């Protein structure tokens, strides 16, 4: 198992090397709202983000209708 | 439902512009459908609205 050296360092095949730390979004559930583009109406989305699964989206759409989709369908 | 003589209509519109102020954040980009069963009438209430 590749160790780490007390510098903060990896050692792979003679070279030294680091393994930066990576930016990304948390999982969660992730509210919006988008001023609508046709009617110039706001409407509000909401999205459910794992680690691993699928995305599972409501919405509240113009015709005041809420509304679903499931793996993006 | 009131009757004759009493200004059910300047009541009604009083009422549609607290609501429209009230709740100017959902509405505001919906609109006010007023309908009425001559245009006369709804150029008097277009008049005084």
């Amino acid at each position: 198992f590749p160790m780490m050296t007390e510098k903060g360092t990896f050692i792979i095949n003679g070279t030294e090397r680091v393994v930066v730390s990576q930016l990304v979004r948390s999982p969660g559930v992730y509210f919006d709202e988008t001023i609508d583009k046709s009617t110039e109406k706001t409407l509000h989305s909401v999205k459910v983000i794992p680690g691993r699964g699928a995305w599972l989206e409501f919405d509240v759409d113009k015709r005041d209708t809420v509304g679903v989709r499931i793996d993006r369908k | 439902e009131g009757g004759p003589g009493t200004g059910k209509t300047v009541v009604a519109l009083h009422r549609v512009a607290y609501l429209l102020y009230t709740y100017r954040k959902q509405m505001e980009r919906h609109g006010v459908l007023v309908v009425g069963p001559t245009p006369a009438f709804l150029d008097h209430i277009g008049r005084v609205l």
